[PDB]
RNA sequence: GCUUGUGCUGUCUUCGUCCA
């Protein structure tokens, strides 16, 4: 448990800068984040 | 009116031109020429009524092969337009509504009625007939 | 709808006969076991009432 | 109904496009069914 | 669902290189070059200006497959010159018609204003 | 007046540097 | 629905000639003659002028769901 | 060096179907019964009926990838007009002195027929053909 | 039904396109797909390195 | 329907959702990509997967038991595109060869010497093409009896995998036997008749990418002393009806053995007027000029036949339905629009337009008609090959 | 219009499509083998009567069973300063070169079907299998398995 | 050596005709000017309320496509080449719009003239939507009735058209050479006579046209190419132009020195 | 001191898709 799950998360660094996102799976710094526009989910460092 | 069992006793004119009495692109008409005179009874309005609403958005229909014509008549009713102008008040189960709908170039004079340029069901895309890189095979 | 079936289906009930000339539509027709069977009026056909 | 602005043109547009092709069409018709009666 | 990400056409990744060159050794004094996230845009430019040079035997390209952005060229020069140094006269050339281009654009364009 | 109006002789003079049936112009409403 | 912003066959900014093309035949102009006017040269250009059906005039004659 | 020399006239120029090739039929002038059949382009090298062409056969150009040719080297092509390298897909031995040599330049086909004195060294595997008007 | 034809793991099903760049024994895989299906390998001394960096 | 509707593929993971395929795996298939769907299996051990490598394989089965020649061949535009380039007037530049050198897989990198080296270096399609063809391939073949010098360019030499004449088409890149994908596969194996068909599309995909093919409304319109020989030979078939009419109609017929006066009088109908189609066709079809487009799809062998043009230009000819003329649905007519005992051919179903000429109403119903016919035949016969096929396998 | 149904194979950008000598590129090109053996002519001719329409501003009539002919749409396409029949002079994308054959360039109405391949692509490694035989259940909404 | 010759000039469009250089370097500008070079454009919405008849991502994809002045563009970095927190000014630029219909009667029309810049670079000439006059409104974004309101926020970057085609400056260039087929690059379809049934160029005065007894120059190429670049209004012709040149400059300098660096 | 939960109906009917 990560007290970021299902919380509204902006990225911050990469080529998805400044999308809002929704955090749905966080095992490993590699939070995986759905994008509000396109229907997908990314992978990406808790770092961004 | 007439039904099917009545018209076995009429004589019927295809085209008011035909009860008055060499280009290699207009069409031939028959000669009709067993008979010395000729007492019609009727005449058709327009011979283009004999076909359906789905058949009536074909255009140029007398120059395509007939099962083609069968094809686009089941295809037409899968074509994505604006089935109705309240689709956002209404909930259905599915819906498919086309951003940009155009009404066709080339028309018939029975898309009039079919509301067909009120409500499209399609686009005009520049086409280009070519065999380019061998992705269209 | 023509209320035939499709046990002993023959190509007779499924023609586009003579008599359909404007009437039915000679072009619209379902693909498969309705062919022919499922027709669709014309443009200015009506029914008696 | 306080009908819009371009709807109201749109309308005008119709009238003047149903009559000039009443005409038009019409006339060209004439033209070639008398036409092809005199050959 | 599975359409790549647009930008991927242009942006070169931190582990994939610009450029890489590996000897042809069926016949002499030829390599392959493999170019990434580029297309026909520079690829025909460098094919037809190599293909102009006296010292240099053989030039192509061929993009494999449209859905990737990357194309591979083959050069073959003569014995005295080698196809690096050629591929780099050619692109020195091209920078300077370019050069020369646009100030006789801008020239006539100041003239006509 | 119009075109309809001038004399034939002047609508001679006006050369291109007829209708067709099968040209419509478009329409908005439709009818039915 | 609405008028496209731009030519999808080449992207000529179409999108600020709806209102101008409706007043030149309001006065009376042909179709061809208004695109003309317009400046339309392409026929790309001329079919999403000549083709296009305003489906948002039929949209806003419901009554709004917010107020 | 070369293999056969003569001098021919025209006798058909046939275009048929095609626009850039010509079958040109032609008999020696010195030795008669000497006939030639050849498919030429016609944009690069027109002829016409009854022209006269000093037609060249030879093994080689000297005096296995090709390259364009350096300006300062020189071969036997540089006499000619027209030069065309093909291979040769038969040797008729047919009557006593009936030979036909039947070469292919890229599918532009050659039919010489003559004597077997003249055309006992045409027997190679490959033939360029030198022409000059 | 059930025994000289049955339904099956291991398979997929979508459109079909054509592709002129392709091998004649090749076939084009969704990344989808090729995620969705998998092949159990075993672990051994030839690839025991590359088979963690999948595990990874 | 037969074990070539299961090969075993390799993988190649790739974007956007569909499966891909080379075009010349689409025939053993009976697939086209209007919206069919395919099924993959994956094997799950080493066993099965090396069954499926070594039994399953597509290059395993080009060749097939039933006929004893190729299933799969070269198709759609490459045979277009291998039909054009092997012209004997096809030439090309020293910068376009180099490109289509490096474009073939199995080449060596060496250059050919050029057909022509003066006054400009040009090479033929025909050394292109012999490019892609392995070493050590001999193929002959004779068309119309034609000598070896070939005045029409057709008939086929290969020697050690280099064309000296013929142009190259269906008959010989195509999936019939004895061609040149039977001789490679015979000779060289599987692999290397794998690599033939890949070398021969990306050769013959550049060179057509690069010219270009088209088709349009012009392609199917004849001139005006073509139009009219069809005219007078349909005028002259429908006056020969009319005789044969007039002799049925005074007791002045011959009757053939085993069959009415009526079966007769139809049956000799029915052969003027297919006659009469197939004359009109013919004179059509030699209108056409070498660069007419459905003429050079036709002569690839790749789409269409004769009856296309025909019907597209001439003439669509006679409906039938269930093997006869259009019968008298109504009290002895076809249509109201008709006299009663009418035996003319437009009374009939004798379509006397073409396609681009279009259709009166009468020939439209007869037409739609003889389609219907087409589409019940083949909706109701579907099911009884299908039980027979099965009984047969059982 | 005319039966002539398809899916994408492929999508290049504006600067790799062909054009012609005004700049107009394609949406939609399609392979020349289509035509032949289907005989949908009146594709052809819709698409050179729409061509004269737009450029004239005018919607062509396109009724069955009247008097219009293909020559007086190419007379009128002919006036306008388009070659008769339809053709254009087209360019190479890649390089800019002229094409030696000359592309059928024109409008035509086409429509979007209901068949997506997004709706159909379907994978299944293991999953939810039936009560009474064990075996995978049926349906791509469920999950299921191929026959 | 090479030549550039303009034949008419206008803010949006200039005819120009090109010669002494290669087909490739031809085409090559064309692409570069379609597809490379670099603009502003929307591409972030934030909807803070949509009660229109048009849905979010219909008015998202609407606004994408206004183009806006992209002068001062190559002075602008690029969003993942920033190292700023969010959105900075120094590699986008904020626009609001806020609209509303008065009245329990009519209509009231949405355009692109009603976008107001509210943060971007510092005397920098760039965001502000491209508008034909000072009395023009510009284009047509949605239309209201009584009681519906849009009010958006929207941020614009740099890019090109390689990602989204709303990022090209230009609309459509025209090519051409060789109006007359001296060069034999095409085969005329006929159907009696080539010559008359196929239309003139537009240049074909611009050439003398070949001689009756002239034979085949088969030693001849291309050499003068004309062109018409048309802009949406984005950028000026000449802008368009000079800096397609520079992007084909760039692109061969980063090969150039790539190779270098290989050693 | 505070710890993340672990799955799915059946039976008919109709309309469709790709072959045939
Ligand atoms: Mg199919
Ligand atoms: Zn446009
Ligand atoms: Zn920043």
């Amino acid at each position: 448990r990560d007290p970021t799950l299902n919380k509204t998360v902006k990225i911050r660094q990469g080529g998805y800068k400044g999308k809002i996102g929704i955090v749905k799976e966080a095992n490993g710094d590699r939070f995986r984040v759905e994008l509000h526009n396109p229907n997908k989910t990314i992978p990406i460092p808790c770092s961004f | 009116y007439v039904d099917g069992e009545e018209e076995e006793t009429i004589m019927i004119a295809m085209t008011p031109e035909d009860l008055q009495t060499n280009d290699t692109a207009k069409r031939i008409k028959p000669e009709m020429s067993t008979s010395s005179h000729h007492t019609f009874t009727h005449c058709e309005i327009h011979p283009s009524m004999i076909l359906g609403v789905a058949a009536s958005i074909i255009p140029f229909p007398d120059h395509n092969q007939s099962p083609r014509n069968t094809y686009q008549s089941a295809m037409g009713k899968q074509a994505m337009g604006v089935f109705l102008t309240n689709y956002n008040v209404r909930m259905d189960t599915m819906a498919n509504i086309l951003y940009y709908p155009q009404k066709p170039l080339a028309k018939t004079q029975a898309m009039e009625y079919l509301k067909f340029r009120e409500l499209p069901a399609g686009q005009n895309a520049i086409v280009a007939i070519a065999c380019y890189s061998g992705y269209n095979q | 709808n023509t209320p035939i079936g499709r046990d002993g289906k023959l190509a007779k009930p499924r023609q586009l006969h003579n008599t359909h000339w404007g009437l039915v539509c000679p072009a619209e027709t379902p693909e498969g076991q309705a062919c022919g069977l499922v027709k669709n009026l014309s443009l200015l056909s009506g029914i008696s009432i | 109904v306080v009908a819009s602005k371009a709807s109201s043109s749109m309308l005008k547009i119709d009238q003047r496009n149903k009559k000039l092709n009443n005409r038009f069409i019409r006339k060209a018709e004439m033209a070639a069914v008398e036409k092809r009666k005199l050959r | 669902m599975n359409a790549p990400d647009r930008f991927e056409l242009f942006i070169l990744p931190d582990d994939v290189p610009k450029l890489k060159i590996t000897p042809d050794s069926r016949v002499p004094n030829c390599i392959i070059i493999k170019f990434e996230r580029e297309d026909h845009t520079l690829a025909n430019l460098l094919r037809e200006e190599l293909a102009l040079y006296p010292d240099v035997t053989f030039v192509a390209y061929k993009v494999e497959h449209p859905l990737f952005a990357n194309f591979v060229m083959r050069l073959q020069t003569e014995e005295g010159t080698r196809p690096k140094q050629a591929l780099e006269r050619a692109c020195a050339s091209i920078i300077n018609k370019l050069k020369t281009l646009d100030h006789k654009f801008n020239e006539e364009w100041n003239i006509k204003n | 007046l119009a075109i309809e109006n001038l004399h034939p002789d002047d609508r001679l003079l006006l050369v291109d540097p007829s209708p067709v049936f099968f040209l419509r112009r478009p329409q908005y409403v439709s009818d039915g | 629905m609405i008028i496209p912003v731009r030519c999808f066959s080449c992207g000529k900014v179409v999108g600020d000639k709806w209102d101008a093309y409706l007043r030149l035949l309001e006065e009376g102009k042909q179709e061809g003659d208004a695109l003309d006017e317009l400046k339309l040269k392409r026929y790309c250009c001329r079919r999403m002028v000549l083709t296009h059906v305003d489906l948002i005039e039929k949209f806003l004659r419901y009554n709004p769901l917010e107020k | 060096s070369a293999l056969f020399d003569d001098i021919f006239t025209v006798q058909t120029v046939d275009n048929g179907r095609y626009n850039k090739v010509s079958r040109i039929i032609g008999i020696s002038t010195t030795n008669s019964a000497i006939k030639l059949t050849l498919d030429i382009n016609n944009e690069m090298f027109p002829v016409s009926q009854d022209d006269s062409l000093t037609v060249t056969l030879a093994n080689s150009l000297s005096l296995k990838s090709w390259r364009p040719p350096k300006p300062t080297d020189k071969s036997l092509a540089d006499d000619y007009d027209y030069v065309m390298f093909g291979t040769v897909y038969k040797f008729e031995e047919g009557d006593e002195d009936k030979i036909k040599v039947y070469v292919s330049f890229g599918g532009l086909l050659m039919c010489l027929e003559g004597g077997y004195k003249s055309l006992a060294s045409l027997k190679q595997d490959n033939l360029y053909i030198l022409i000059r008007r | 039904g059930n025994l000289m034809g049955k339904r099956v793991d291991f398979s997929a099903r979508t459109v079909i396109s054509g592709d002129p760049n392709l091998e004649l024994d090749q076939v084009g895989v969704p990344i989808s797909i090729a995620k969705t299906l998998s092949y159990p390998e075993t672990v051994t001394q030839y690839n025991i390195h590359r088979l963690t960096e999948y595990v990874r | 329907l037969h074990k070539m509707s299961m090969m075993a593929h390799r993988v190649k993971v790739m974007p956007y959702s569909t499966f891909r395929l080379n075009l010349s795996v689409t025939s053993p298939y009976n697939a086209d990509f209007d919206g069919d769907e395919m099924n993959l299996h994956v094997p799950q051990s080493e066993e099965t997967r090396a069954e499926l490598s070594q039994l399953c394989a597509v290059p395993l089965q080009i060749v097939s038991p039933q006929s004893n020649k190729p299933v799969m061949g070269i198709v759609q535009d490459t045979l277009c595109g291998v039909r054009k380039m092997t012209l004997r007037d096809t030439f090309i530049e020293y910068e376009q060869v180099m490109n289509m050198l490096f474009w073939v897989p199995s080449w060596d990198g060496v250059v050919p010497q050029p057909a022509i080296l003066k006054p400009k270096p040009l090479w033929t399609g025909k050394q292109l093409l012999s490019i892609a063809i392995p070493s050590g391939i001999h193929l002959q073949r004779t068309d119309g009896g034609n000598s070896l010098l070939s005045p029409k360019d057709n008939g086929m030499l290969i020697v050690d995998g280099k064309v000296m004449f013929g142009v190259v088409d269906k008959k010989t890149v195509g999936s019939g036997g004895g061609g040149l994908i039977h001789t490679v596969m015979r000779e060289k194996g599987p692999k290397i008749c794998a690599e033939l068909f890949g070398n021969i599309q990306k050769v013959v995909n550049y060179w057509l990418l690069h010219n270009g093919f088209s088709i349009g409304i012009g392609d199917a319109i004849a001139d005006a002393s073509t139009m009219k020989e069809i005219t007078h030979a349909i005028s002259s078939a429908k006056e020969q009806v009319q005789e044969i009419i007039y002799k049925a109609q005074h007791n002045e017929l011959e009757l053939k053995p085993g069959m009415t006066l009526r079966e007769s009088f139809e049956g000799e109908v029915s052969r003027t007027l297919n006659d009469a189609r197939d004359s009109a066709g013919r004179s059509a079809e030699m209108n056409l000029k070498d660069l007419n487009n459905v003429k050079q799809m036709v002569s690839a062998g790749s789409k269409g036949s004769f009856i296309n043009i025909a019907q597209m230009s001439a003439c669509v000819g006679q409906q039938m339905v269930e093997g006869k003329r259009i019968a008298f649905g109504f009290a002895d007519r076809s249509l109201p629009h008709f006299t009663k005992d009418d035996f003319s051919p437009e009374s009939k179903g004798f379509v006397e337009n073409s396609y681009l000429r279009g259709l009166t109403p009468q020939e439209f119903f007869f037409h739609a008609m003889a389609g219907r016919e087409g589409l019940i035949d083949t909706a109701v016969k579907t099911a009884e090959t299908g039980y027979i096929q099965r009984r047969l396998v059982k | 219009r005319h039966g002539q149904k398809g899916t994408i194979g492929v999508t290049y950008r504006h600067e790799d499509m062909p054009f012609s000598a005004e700049g107009i590129v394609p949406d939609l090109i399609i392979n020349p083998h289509a035509i032949p053996s289907r005989m949908t002519v009146a594709h052809l001719i819709e698409c050179l009567l729409s061509k004269v329409g737009s450029i004239r501003g005018y919607e062509g009539d396109a009724t069955p069973f009247t008097d219009l002919t293909v020559d007086a749409v190419s007379n009128l396409l002919r006036d306008n300063g388009y070659q008769s029949r339809g053709f254009e002079v087209m360019y190479n994308g890649h390089t800019g070169k002229k094409l030696m054959a000359q592309v059928f360039f024109g409008p035509t109405y086409y429509q979007r079907l209901r068949h997506m391949v997004d709706d159909k692509i379907h994978a299944r490694a293991r999953g939810p299998v039936q009560v009474l035989t064990r075996q995978p259940v049926e349906g791509r909404s469920r999950d299921g398995g191929l026959r | 050596e090479p030549k550039v010759n303009i034949i008419n000039a206008q803010d949006d469009e200039v005819e120009l005709m090109l010669s002494d250089v290669n087909l490739s370097l031809a085409n090559s500008l064309r692409r570069t000017m379609l597809a490379e070079v670099p603009t502003l454009a929307i591409d972030l919405v934030e909807i803070k309320m949509n009660t229109s008849v048009l849905a979010d991502e219909f008015i998202s994809h609407r606004l994408g496509l206004i183009p806006l002045v992209s002068e001062d563009v190559e002075e602008m970095k690029y969003s993942r080449d920033c190292t700023c927190e969010d959105y900075c000014d120094e590699c986008s630029v904020v626009l609001e719009l806020s609209a509303r219909h008065e009245g329990e009667e009519g209509t009231t029309d949405v355009y692109s003239s009603s976008l107001i810049k509210v943060s971007g670079p510092g005397n920098l000439n760039v965001g502000e939507p491209v508008r034909r006059d000072d009395y023009d409104q510009g284009i047509l974004l949605c239309k209201l009735r009584n009681h519906q309101e849009l009010n958006i926020r929207c941020i614009a970057k740099k890019g090109i058209a390689k990602e989204h085609a709303k990022w090209s400056p230009c609309s459509a260039i025209a090519f051409e050479y060789d109006p007359h087929n001296k060069l034999k690059h095409t085969d005329f379809w006929f159907e009696v006579d080539a010559k008359k049934e196929w239309p003139d160029s537009k240049y074909a005065t611009w050439e003398e046209p070949p001689k009756p007894g002239e034979v085949f120059d088969y030693k001849a190429k291309p050499n003068r190419f004309y062109m018409t670049v048309e802009t949406t209004g984005s950028l000026k012709a000449n802008q368009v132009f000079s800096r397609g040149i520079k992007t084909l400059q760039e692109k061969l300098a980063n090969v150039l020195f790539e190779l270098e660096n290989s050693r």
